């Protein structure tokens, strides 16, 4: 089980922020887990960016979780034939500098009570840091 | 809404028609089952 | 509503401190350990569950609108900078301030 | 009607030649199995019935 964060380290004032995450070791597609990311600012805590998953039910065709403040920029995707996590932030501003962390969610996924509740990071990534 | 919620039970062995002798096995359908149809009457008893 | 964390931990080896996490659950909480220049680890999940390698001498509990994990039986590598985790509402991830713990 | 059992079928060959499809694993909302019934039309209608009572 191994994650690995990729893309730029510097993008533009407004330009959309395009990182993937390669998944070996598992398989992103599986019902498992939720897949996403948090995004640490320079001498600052941690904040969850998002996460989501393909595990439909008969009513959707999966499940994504945003953070209410974010959401407002925030686009996520998967490849299910790759392993790959894709975060599509748009309208980066200066304020948007931090250390973006690939996360797999553990939690009440798998077996749930009406939605899914994941509610930690099973698994981390090292870390990148991007700025603009 | 006002709606109502009538709980169900799932069965695997069955038997038709009131008929001793047999029964049959259902095999478990794979995924979220779901559907939808028309009530038009009612068998009622005095 | 978010967690509050004081800023900081301390003793000497082989001592044993608790440490509080303000912003009630919920059986949803965790912590994790971070060292500098380094990724955030597990420590605790289900306030009271261990993840496969995380020493015996680590665990938590929770009272009210606060949680706490105790670490017993400090030594140098036990200093780096904790942060608790709670699920909220629907599926909001919330992160404390963090507790930097020195040994 | 609803079953909302995102289940698996560990089919098993139990043979010889032929296949037996048991029950794999249970995952997904664990809900009991229900019917939703719009309640003001089956009292509206049900007074229809009763009218004819
Ligand atoms: C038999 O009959 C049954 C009825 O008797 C019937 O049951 C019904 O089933 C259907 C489904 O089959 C149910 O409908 C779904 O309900 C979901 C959940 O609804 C609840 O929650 C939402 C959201 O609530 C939070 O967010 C809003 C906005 O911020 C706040 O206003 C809320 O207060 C609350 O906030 C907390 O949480 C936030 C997030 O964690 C925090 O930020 C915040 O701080 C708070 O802590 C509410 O909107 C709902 O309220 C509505 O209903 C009540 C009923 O009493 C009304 O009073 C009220 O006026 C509202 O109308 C409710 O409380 C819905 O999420 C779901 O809709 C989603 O899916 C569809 C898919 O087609 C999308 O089109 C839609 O846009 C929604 O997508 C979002 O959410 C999904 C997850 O659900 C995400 O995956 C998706 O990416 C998207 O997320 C984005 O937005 C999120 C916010 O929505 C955000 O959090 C994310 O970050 C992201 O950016 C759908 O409507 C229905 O409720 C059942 N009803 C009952 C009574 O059971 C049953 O089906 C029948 N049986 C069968 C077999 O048919
Ligand atoms: C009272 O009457 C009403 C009205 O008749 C009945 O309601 C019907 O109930 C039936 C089931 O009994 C429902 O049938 C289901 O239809 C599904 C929808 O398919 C359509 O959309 C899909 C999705 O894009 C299209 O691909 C389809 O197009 C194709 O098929 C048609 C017909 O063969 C062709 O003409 C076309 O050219 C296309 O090839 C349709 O437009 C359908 O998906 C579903 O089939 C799945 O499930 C059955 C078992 O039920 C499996 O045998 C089958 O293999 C399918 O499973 C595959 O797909 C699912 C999708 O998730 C996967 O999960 C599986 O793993 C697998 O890959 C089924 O046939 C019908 O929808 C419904 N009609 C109405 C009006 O709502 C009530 O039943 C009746 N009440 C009672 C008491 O019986
Ligand atoms: C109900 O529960 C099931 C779990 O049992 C859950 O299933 C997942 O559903 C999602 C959504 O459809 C699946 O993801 C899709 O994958 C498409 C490609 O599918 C092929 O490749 C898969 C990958 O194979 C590797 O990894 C698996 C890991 O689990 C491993 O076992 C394999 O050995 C292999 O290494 C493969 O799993 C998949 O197989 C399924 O289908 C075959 C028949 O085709 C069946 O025999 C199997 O039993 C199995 O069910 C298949 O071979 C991909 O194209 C697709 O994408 C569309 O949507 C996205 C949306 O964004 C677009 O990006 C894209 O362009 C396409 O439009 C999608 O990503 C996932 O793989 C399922 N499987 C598993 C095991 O998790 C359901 O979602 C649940 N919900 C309901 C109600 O159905
Ligand atoms: C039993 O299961 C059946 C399906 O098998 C369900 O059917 C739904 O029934 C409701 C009520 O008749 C339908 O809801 C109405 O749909 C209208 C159109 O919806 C579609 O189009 C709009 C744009 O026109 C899209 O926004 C929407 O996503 C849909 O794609 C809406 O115009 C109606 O809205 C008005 O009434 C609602 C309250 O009902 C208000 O909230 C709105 O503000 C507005 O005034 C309305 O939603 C629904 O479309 C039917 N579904 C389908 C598949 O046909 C029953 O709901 C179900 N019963 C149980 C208890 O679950
Ligand atoms: C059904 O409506 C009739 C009037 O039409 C009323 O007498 C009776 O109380 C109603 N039942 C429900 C459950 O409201």
């Amino acid at each position: 089980p191994q994650l690995q964060e990729s893309g730029p380290t510097l993008v533009e004032a407004s330009e959309t922020l395009s990182l993937t995450c390669a998944v070996s070791g598992d398989s992103t597609a599986a019902c498992n887990s939720f897949w996403g990311w948090v995004r640490q600012p320079p001498g600052k805590g941690l904040e969850w960016v998002g996460s989501l998953s393909h595990c439909a039910s008969y009513w959707n065709r999966g499940w994504t979780y945003h953070n209410p403040s974010l959401k407002s920029r925030l686009t996520l995707a998967l490849d299910t034939p790759k392993n790959l996590v894709f975060l599509k932030l748009n309208s980066v501003t200066a304020a948007d500098t931090a250390t973006y962390y690939c996360a797999r969610f553990g939690g009440e996924v798998l077996r749930y009570t009406d939605w899914p509740k994941p509610a930690w990071v099973d698994l981390w990534g090292r870390g990148t840091l991007v700025t603009v | 809404n006002d709606s109502i919620t009538l709980p169900c039970r799932i069965k695997q062995i069955i038997n038709m028609w009131q008929r001793i002798g047999q029964a049959m096995y259902a095999p478990p359908i794979q995924g979220v089952i779901r559907c939808v149809s028309n009530i038009t009457g009612l068998i009622l008893t005095r | 509503s978010a967690l509050t964390q004081p800023p900081s931990a301390s003793g000497s080896p082989g001592q044993s401190i608790t440490i509080s996490c303000t912003g009630t659950s919920n059986n949803f909480v965790s912590w994790y350990q971070q060292h500098a220049g380094k990724a955030p680890k597990l420590v605790i999940y289900d306030v009271n569950k261990r993840p496969s390698g995380v020493p015996d001498r680590f665990s938590g509990s929770k009272s009210g609108n606060t949680a706490s994990l105790t670490v017993s039986g400090l030594q140098t590598d036990d200093e780096a900078v904790y942060y608790c985790g709670s699920l909220v509402g629907n599926w909001d991830v919330i992160f404390g301030g963090g507790t930097k713990l020195t040994v | 009607c609803t079953r909302p059992n995102n289940n698996t079928r560990k089919s098993i060959r139990i043979g010889p030649g032929q296949a037996f499809y048991a029950t794999g694993d249970i995952i997904g909302d664990i809900r009991q199995a229900h019917c939703n019934v719009s309640k003001a039309t089956w009292n509206e209608t049900l007074g229809k019935v009763v009218k004819q009572l």
